[PDB]
């Protein structure tokens, strides 16, 4: 009642926008009305689509039972079985609700097209979605490579100058890795007969084993997070990509690592989670002190948040790995408040200077309070939102990672803690001069931030300020699931 | 069937006045033979009776499951090929009355097909000589079918000359085993497949490596393929492997016997050296038929790998990925057939030289592609993102049950190249896709009056007429969703494969 | 109503059975959220010992103090896969 | 107490102490670079009388230039093979056993031998970066285990009833280690102590 | 409403004008762009390029949809947050430990009285609040009795 | 004008979220605590649950 109803509606949706659309290209040199507004009325439909996809997923919450322990909604379909837990069920919820957010982003900035866009956009809302509700790794697998097909083109067509580097880089960075995740899939298919999520989780390989498969996860996983030193794709693509893409790469698609490690590696490689998890804390710490540090050199405006989300999901990798619950959780929350946070942060760079000035080097822009002072109160808002001030989701994610890594390992896990000063020495100093001194010489004055984009901001602050507040709404759901994450034998 | 009907259509061609007309229709004809030809085998032919294996002509074939099931692929594949020859293509005479100059086109593909699906059948060594000879002859003749053009000519001459010093090192090998033995039927060797020379069969197979374009014999196949025709190269690089392929996992079936580790060390360097040949060799190039030349070689060598496993889960990892690759083969080349009539006109620089023989040459000439044919553009794409392994395409789970193969057996090293070699021949692979699409928004706002389809005359201004004919433009929606929708059906066609044995039993 | 948890354990089932290893999960997990909740109730008593006792909660509040620094290292989630892998006899 | 590190090593063979009869490195090694030197002279001088039967046909040429080898070449190929030989065997006796430690060390000074003597027209840095790509990949060739596993591989181990087709049971544990294809439902605690040791929630809090 | 003539209408005032660059009662319903005629829709395209022309971010064609479809939806998932029946595991746990309370102290008269007015919305209230409510004697068996099972569950030791 | 579109919306959610909350503490007094939502389903138990998860498990193995 979930995976069936959300997949055939969709393509009931894919083939009716195309249906429509493709009717008259027979050289017909006609005109239509359905193109007329940029093709507004085939933008709408789509649009309807994502906004109908989320009350899919609303009509099962209604069942999900948060004292229940194991997946629910058990489906099979094509084949294929799948489940909800705790944690699948608000992971799946970010991504449809991004869905309607990606397409209003990019409403009347695209230079045509309008149509391959919609149906790419919604195409990987739901690839992304049903990654999160697959009971085995061969269904994770194929989920976690699919979206490469949609993206590469929409990032080919709809990207900026430098769009055919970028495309490479997201294709093969991300499917090469993915190939050696492939490798330990095929071993647990060779020696088990089977890669159910529940199945693997009870068997225990040789210690020897375990590190072959941990390695060939890992690789997969730390370059989707991503992780140093395999994180030189990600700048490029978000500084090239179109706005809907960025917000589905970094609301959406960076949140998989951190799921993978919840699915391919906790559960079913307890005993060598244990035994790489200083090597792990070793390469985010690095991945979270140099980000930071590299992020103060940056002169592209969408490059700096680019790093932005390297450095943050290093706390999610950090507070993932510890074998607490306190960890667990706040790594889960962080991972939820940074869906929201990082694709606001896209839109205000890159949605409405971009779209205005076309240019996103630093040093045409300074003192834009002046002139665009609606602007520059999201911007500063989001800005402290995004460093951990509290109040907001981020400082519960952030605040209960650093303390579950301080549990799991007191010594080298404090220096987490740095996150707290290097984050905000990178956005701030953004922040400051964006905000500071007198309105840019290199400027002409313009329209303030729109309505559109206006609902934009504030629908992507709604969510942080009420987890930041108020986290129970967050960690009643995932308390029972994360709780069996935990590997601990006290004696 | 095809026997009587061959000679039938011999006579016929030479009787009728020589015109394009007669020629298509006798194509038709063709069509009829193999689809009559299909009914008939699949009406005797099942997979059950077969799976114990019968011997036929004093022992001189044996057919079994394994054996059937390659012999109802090569028929259909052929039927899918006729119809190119058989229908139109593009639908322009200028471009289309190539496949109708030769009448001698279906009687050479007539005689090819009995030599296909009688190779893997052979249970003697004499008459494995004789059949791959007249497998050999006849992918000579219709290499040479164009005698007007200086490449089908000049590619048919290193065709020969590569292949009759195979089909001399299959000699060699064959009689060598007779020397030791003196026995010529192979079931009789199999009794003495402990006390003969095993490192004769492995020349034997150097024969035959030599045939499908394998490393380092892979030079020859590059230069065929992109000097033939489209309409011939589509062919010639596709059949031979469906043959040679599968009696090279009978005759690995009987090396694995006495397991010789050496014997498979060596097939493993060869493999080791086409996936580095067959991943850097397409990364500069600029003919789409020599791309496609290294992503044969490539795809050889990961069926090679679950040739070499010669386990249940190769059984299951080739039946799969030949039949998919085979329909992979066929929706590319129609697709790149099909969308010559977008090519500009001129009315230079680089004096570049197109023939008639080969409309499509380079890769650039697929600029546009997504604003000229939206739904041929995505088309190609997905058959393209399934070479690349893109779940959940076809070739993904090509792949996946290749690596169950080569992971299985023990071929760690094999199976992580196959793996970087894949990423690496990920880049060629998506240089298409960037010609076809990556400028379709700065070329939206473009006029395109001088393209070869422009040139085509209107009936009344008032009917619809298609740009692409019923057959062609049919056959590519058809192949394009099987590929694309294979989860649908996935599961049932593997347990298809399940029952394709090769001696197992239990 | 309020369901109560099924009572199983790791070293009275079969694994091959997975109804009752579900049960086991299950059990142990949903005993450790009990201890959990008694040190909350045990910290609870700390809190209110310490403001009504002033000065004297080192005095009237030691015994509370002691229990709660004692339960604290292991009244936690530890989660079955722990226990469901390893034989503490062996 | 040493540190608890993962080990991600394909499984070998092993000989127990008193086996692996060494092998013998100057022999093994001056066969390889015998055999190089004939073969890689032999060839050389047979290509010299293909120029001299015709120099007038340019396919001939082309073909001849790309199969033609420096003496630099003549000289080094052999050098570098045969010092191959000789470390990869002295290497490996030093251990008791081949490891891509020691193919790495032997591919890598072997290939700089080499390179010293035909790539001399070539910084330094430039031919000890190659080295170290040499030494990598056959380093990488050992710890795959060389073409094949043998009978270390899983189809092996399950021929031998080392795999996993009986299943599993909970009610039966081993003290020893588990076999290296080999799953099981629970283990012994003590070999998780061993694995990973006392600590962060092992056994102490 | 197609309204063929007001396009009539309007196209011949465009086309009265020879230069450009140098209406509000008009709609169109959805049979509109499916049903009209190649000759009925070339009129409104050509009109509306033009009318275009002769030209604040407002009527994006967005409004409608995110106000009925979106808002709503967000405030259904914050509905549900809020007043949904939904006990979670530690949660659950409080009123399991008062149960255990209960059936292992049944013999207690003081116990009962001030577990039977202690009510489900104050029982995880325990401890210093605003409730004036009677729980001493409830934290005092806590104190001094064990009433989880873990240790029966682990029936092997070292 | 201070009661605009803009300043009215804030305060209109403020209203609406407590005259429903207060709705909902109502609506529990005189349903056994049964809150505001019921009547769009209800949460499902272990015992149906676990009866998918067995025949799941079946399959699996
Ligand atoms: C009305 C007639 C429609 C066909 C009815 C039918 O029997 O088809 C099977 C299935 C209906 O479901 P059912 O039979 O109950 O069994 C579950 C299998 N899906 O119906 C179907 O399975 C149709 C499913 C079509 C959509 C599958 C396309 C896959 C989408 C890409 C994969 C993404 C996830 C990986
Ligand atoms: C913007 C700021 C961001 C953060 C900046 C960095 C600060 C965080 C990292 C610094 C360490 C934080 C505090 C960790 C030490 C706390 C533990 C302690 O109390 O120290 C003593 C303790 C030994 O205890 P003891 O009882 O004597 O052991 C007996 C064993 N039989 O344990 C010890 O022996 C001490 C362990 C060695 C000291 C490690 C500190 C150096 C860390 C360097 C990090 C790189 C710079
Ligand atoms: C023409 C397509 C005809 C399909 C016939 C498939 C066939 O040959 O039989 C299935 C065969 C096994 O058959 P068997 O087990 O021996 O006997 C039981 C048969 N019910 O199994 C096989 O070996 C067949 C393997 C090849 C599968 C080909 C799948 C169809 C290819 C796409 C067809 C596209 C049709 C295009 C139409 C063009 C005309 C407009
Ligand atoms: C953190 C993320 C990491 C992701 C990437 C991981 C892999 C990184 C690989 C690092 C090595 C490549 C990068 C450095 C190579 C640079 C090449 C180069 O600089 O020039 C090519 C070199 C000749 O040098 P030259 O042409 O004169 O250039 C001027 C130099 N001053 O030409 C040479 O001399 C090269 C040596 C000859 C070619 C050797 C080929 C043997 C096989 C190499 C491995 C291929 C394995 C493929 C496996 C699948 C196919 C089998
Ligand atoms: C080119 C130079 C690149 C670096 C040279 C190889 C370094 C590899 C290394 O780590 O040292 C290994 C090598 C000795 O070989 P080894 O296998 O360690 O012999 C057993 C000794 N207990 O040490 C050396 O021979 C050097
Ligand atoms: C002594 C007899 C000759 C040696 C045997 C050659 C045949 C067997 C090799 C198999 C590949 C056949 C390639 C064609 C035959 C090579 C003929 C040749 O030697 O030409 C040399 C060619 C041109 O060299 P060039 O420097 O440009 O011209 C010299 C002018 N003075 O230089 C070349 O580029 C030729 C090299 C082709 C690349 C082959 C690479 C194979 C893969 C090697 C790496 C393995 C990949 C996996 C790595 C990890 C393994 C664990
Ligand atoms: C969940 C399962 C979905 C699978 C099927 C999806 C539809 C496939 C396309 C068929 C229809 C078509 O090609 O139509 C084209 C449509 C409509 O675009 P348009 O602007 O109207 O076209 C231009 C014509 N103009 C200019 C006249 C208006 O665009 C698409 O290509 C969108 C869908 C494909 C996105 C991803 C492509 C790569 C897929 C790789 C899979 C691994
Ligand atoms: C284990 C984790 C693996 C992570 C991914 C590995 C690295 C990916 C590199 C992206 C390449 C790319 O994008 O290909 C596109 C780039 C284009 O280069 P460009 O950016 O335009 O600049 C260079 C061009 N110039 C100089 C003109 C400006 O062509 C290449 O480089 C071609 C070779 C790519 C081979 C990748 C194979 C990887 C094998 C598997 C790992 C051993
Ligand atoms: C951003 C880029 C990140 C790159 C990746 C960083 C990973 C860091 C891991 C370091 C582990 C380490 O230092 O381990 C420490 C061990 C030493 O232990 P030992 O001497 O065996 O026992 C110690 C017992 N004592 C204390 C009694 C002597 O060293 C090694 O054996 C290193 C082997 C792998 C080297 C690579
Ligand atoms: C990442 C893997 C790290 C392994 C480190 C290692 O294998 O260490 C490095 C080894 C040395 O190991 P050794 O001397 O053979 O054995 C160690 C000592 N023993 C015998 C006591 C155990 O040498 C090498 O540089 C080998 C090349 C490393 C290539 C790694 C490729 C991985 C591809 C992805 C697989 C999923
Ligand atoms: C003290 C701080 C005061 C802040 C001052 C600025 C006002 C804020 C503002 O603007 O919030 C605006 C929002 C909604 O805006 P809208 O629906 O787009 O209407 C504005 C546009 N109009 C005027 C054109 C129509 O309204 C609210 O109150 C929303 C309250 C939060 C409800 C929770 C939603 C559920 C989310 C999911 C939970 C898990």
């Amino acid at each position: 009642m979930l995976v069936q109803n959300l997949i055939i509606f969709n393509i009931i949706g894919i083939v009716l926008l195309v249906l429509l659309n493709n009717n008259n290209n027979g050289i017909l040199n006609k005109k239509s009305l359905l193109t007329i507004k940029n093709e507004l009325k085939l933008k709408q439909i789509g649009l309807i689509i994502s906004i109908i996809n989320i009350l899919i997923i609303i009509e099962n919450w209604i069942g999900f039972n948060s004292n229940y322990y194991g997946f629910q909604n058990i489906e099979r379909f094509l084949n294929i079985y799948w489940g909800i837990d705790g944690i699948s069920l608000l992971l799946v919820l970010l991504t449809l609700i991004l869905g309607p957010i990606a397409i209003l982003s990019n409403w009347k900035n695209l230079k045509g097209y309008y149509t391959y866009y919609v149906i790419s956009i919604n195409m990987l809302v739901i690839l992304m979605a049903l990654n999160f509700i697959c009971l085995d790794l061969v269904s994770f697998y194929i989920l976690f490579e699919s979206t490469l097909a949609p993206l590469f083109l929409l990032i080919g067509i709809y990207g900026a100058n430098n769009k055919n580097k970028a495309a490479y880089y997201v294709l093969i960075y991300t499917l090469a890795s993915s190939l050696f995740m492939l490798l330990s899939i095929v071993i647990y298919y060779i020696i088990i007969n089977s890669t159910d999520y529940i199945y693997i989780n009870n068997i225990i390989l040789s210690i020897n084993l375990q590190s072959l498969l941990f390695i060939g996860i890992i690789i997969g996983i730390a370059v989707k997070t991503p992780l140093m030193p395999v994180h030189t794709w990600l700048p490029t693509v978000h500084s090239e990509s179109p706005l809907g893409g960025s917000i589905l790469l970094a609301g959406v698609i960076l949140k998989l690592a951190i799921y993978g490690v919840i699915r391919l590696l906790l559960p079913n490689l307890s005993e060598i989670s244990m035994m790489f998890t200083p090597i792990i804390y070793i390469i985010s710490i690095l991945t979270l002190i140099y980000s930071s540090l590299i992020t103060l050199k940056q002169t592209d405006l969408k490059v700096i948040i680019a790093y932005s989300s390297i450095s943050h999901l290093a706390v999610c990798m950090i507070g993932i790995f510890a074998n607490n619950l306190i960890g667990i959780n706040g790594s889960l929350i962080l991972c939820l408040a940074h869906g929201f946070v990082s694709p606001a942060l896209f839109i205000l760079v890159g949605g409405i200077l971009y779209d205005r000035y076309h240019n996103r080097l630093i040093n045409y822009y300074q003192g834009l309070s002046t002139f665009m002072p609606i602007f520059s109160i999201y911007l500063v808002v989001f800005s402290f939102c995004n460093t951990g001030t509290p109040l907001s989701g981020n400082f519960v994610g952030e605040f209960l990672s650093i303390t579950g890594a301080v549990i799991r390992h007191p010594i080298i896990g404090s220096l987490t803690a740095a996150s707290v000063l290097l984050s905000a020495c990178y956005q701030m100093k953004l922040t400051n001069r964006l905000t500071g001194s007198v309105f840019s010489q290199y400027l002409h004055i313009t329209n303030d931030v729109t309505n559109r984009e206006i609902f934009l901001l504030n629908w992507l602050l709604i969510p942080t300020i009420i987890i930041g507040i108020y986290p129970s709404f967050v960690t009643n759901i995932l308390n029972l699931a994360s709780s069996t994450l935990i590997y601990s034998v006290l004696i | 069937m095809l026997f009587t009907s061959l000679l039938l259509i011999i006579v016929y061609g030479s009787l009728v006045n020589k015109s394009h007309l007669l020629t298509k229709l006798i194509n038709r004809l063709g069509l009829i033979i193999i689809i009559y030809t299909l009914l008939i085998h699949l009406n005797i032919n099942t997979l059950e009776n077969l799976s114990i294996g019968i011997n036929m002509f004093n022992n001189l074939l044996l057919i079994n499951s394994f054996n059937n099931t390659i012999i109802e692929l090569i028929l259909i594949i052929c039927i899918l090929y006729v119809l190119l020859i058989s229908f139109n293509i593009t639908g322009l005479s200028i471009i289309d009355n190539l496949n109708y100059s030769k009448r001698t086109f279906i009687v050479i593909v007539l005689f090819n097909i009995i030599g296909l699906t009688l190779l893997p059948l052979v249970n003697d060594i004499m008459i494995l000589f004789i059949i791959i000879e007249l497998q050999s002859y006849s992918l000579y003749l219709l290499t040479a079918i164009f005698n007007e053009s200086h490449n089908s000519t000049k590619s048919a001459l290193y065709y020969f000359i590569v292949g009759s010093i195979a089909s001399f090192i299959i000699l060699d090998a064959t009689v060598s085993i007779y020397d030791d033995l003196g026995l010529t039927n192979i079931q009789y060797i199999l009794m003495y497949i402990d006390k003969l020379e095993i490192f004769d069969l492995l020349c034997l197979l150097f024969g035959l490596f030599i045939k499908i374009g394998l490393a380092p014999f892979y030079s020859y196949s590059i230069t065929i393929y992109s000097l033939s025709p489209t309409i011939i190269t589509n062919y010639i690089s596709l059949m031979p492997k469906l043959s040679i392929l599968t009696l090279i996992y009978i005759i690995m079936h009987y090396i694995n016997i006495v397991n010789n580790t050496d014997l498979n060390y060596v097939i493993s360097f060869l493999i080791l050296i086409s996936m580095f040949i067959g991943s850097f060799g397409g990364l500069n190039v600029i003919r789409i038929k020599t791309l496609l030349a290294y992503s044969s070689l490539l795809n050889v060598s990961y069926m090679l790998l679950a040739i070499l496993s010669n386990s249940n889960e190769s059984i299951i990892a080739y039946i799969y990925y030949i039949i998919q690759y085979s329909l992979t083969h066929i929706n590319i080349f129609s697709i790149i057939l099909v969308i010559s009539i977008y090519l500009p006109i001129m009315n230079n620089m680089l004096n570049v030289m197109i023939t008639k023989y080969s409309p499509i040459e380079y890769i650039n000439q697929l600029k546009n592609l997504f604003i000229n044919n939206i739904f041929i553009a995505i088309a190609l794409c997905i058959s393209i993102f399934s070479l690349i392994g893109i779940p959940p395409l076809t070739g993904f789970y090509g792949k996946y049950l290749v690596l169950i193969s080569g992971l299985n057996n023990g071929y760690v090293l094999l199976s992580i190249v196959l793996i970087i070699a894949s990423s690496i021949s990920t880049v060629y692979y998506a240089t298409i896709l960037k010609v076809l699409s990556f400028d379709t928004l700065s070329f939206k706002d473009i006029i395109s009056n001088n393209l070869i389809i422009n040139t085509s005359p209107e009936n009344n201004n008032n009917e619809i007429k298609p740009e692409i004919s019923n057959v062609i433009s049919y056959v590519i929606s058809s192949l394009t969703l099987i590929i694309l929708l294979i989860i649908i059906q996935y599961e049932n066609i593997v347990k298809g494969a399940y029952l394709v044995l090769l001696y197992n039993w239990v | 109503d309020h369901v109560r948890s099924p009572n199983v354990s790791f070293d009275d089932i079969d694994y091959n059975n997975s109804q009752d290893l579900h049960n086991a999960q299950e059990s142990l997990l949903r005993e450790q959220w009990i201890r959990v909740s008694a040190l909350k109730v045990c910290r609870k008593a700390l809190e209110s010992c310490y403001k009504t006792s002033g000065p004297n909660h080192y005095e009237d509040c030691r015994e509370i103090a002691e229990k709660y620094l004692n339960m604290l290292p292991d009244h936690r989630i530890q989660g079955f896969l722990g226990y469901q892998k390893n034989d503490p006899s062996k | 107490e040493q540190f608890h590190l993962p080990q991600p090593f394909w499984p070998t063979t092993k000989t127990k102490e008193g086996e692996y009869v060494p092998k013998d490195s100057i022999r093994e090694a001056s066969k390889v670079f015998i055999g190089s030197g004939v073969l890689l002279g032999g060839m050389h001088f047979r290509r010299l009388m293909q120029y001299k039967k015709g120099s007038a046909r340019p396919g001939l040429a082309k073909y001849l230039n790309l199969f033609s080898l420096s003496k630099s070449q003549l000289i080094g190929f052999p050098v570098a093979l045969g010092a191959f030989s000789f470390l990869s065997h002295s290497f490996a006796n030093l251990q008791e056993g081949q490891t891509a430690t020691g193919e790495f060390a032997a591919s890598s000074i072997a290939s700089l031998i080499g390179l010293s003597i035909f790539r001399t027209k070539k910084p330094l840095s430039s031919n000890v970066a190659i080295a170290v790509g040499m030494g990598s990949l056959f380093g990488f060739l050992t710890w795959a285990g060389n073409f094949n596993l043998g009978d270390n591989s899983y189809r092996a181990a399950l021929e031998a009833g080392n795999g996993n087709e009986g299943g599993f049971d909970n009610k039966v544990i081993k003290t020893e280690r588990q076999g290296f294809w080999e799953g099981v439902y629970r283990r012994p605690l003590s070999q998780t102590v061993e694995d990973l040791g006392e600590g962060r929630g092992i056994i102490t809090q | 409403a197609f309204n063929l003539q007001l396009e009539k209408e309007i196209r011949s005032k465009i086309d009265s004008l020879p230069k450009l660059n140098n209406v509000t009662n008009r709609k169109l319903s959805l049979t509109d762009y499916l049903f009209q005629n190649a000759a009925n829709q070339a009129l409104y395209v050509d009109n509306e390029a033009d009318l275009k022309e002769l030209d604040e971010n407002e009527n994006e064609g967005w409004e409608k949809i995110m106000y009925v479809g979106f808002v709503p939806t967000m405030i259904l998932i914050f509905a549900i947050v809020l007043f949904k029946d939904d006990k979670s595991i530690d949660e659950w746990a409080m009123d399991e430990l008062l149960l255990r309370l209960k059936e292992k102290n049944l013999s207690d008269v003081e116990l009962i009285d001030e577990l039977d007015k202690l009510s489900k919305s104050h029982v995880g209230k325990i401890g210093a609040s605003e409730i004036n409510k009677r729980d001493a004697v409830i934290i005092e068996r806590i104190l001094n009795g064990e009433y989880d099972q873990l240790s029966g569950l682990k029936k092997k030791e070292l | 004008n201070i009661f605009n579109k803009w300043n009215v919306t804030p305060f209109v959610w403020l209203f609406a979220t407590v005259g429903i909350f207060q709705w909902d503490k109502s609506h529990r007094e005189s349903h056994d605590g049964k809150g505001i939502l019921d009547f769009l389903g209800e949460i499902k138990v272990k015992e149906s649950l676990d009866t998918y998860f067995k025949e799941y498990q079946t399959k699996v193995a």
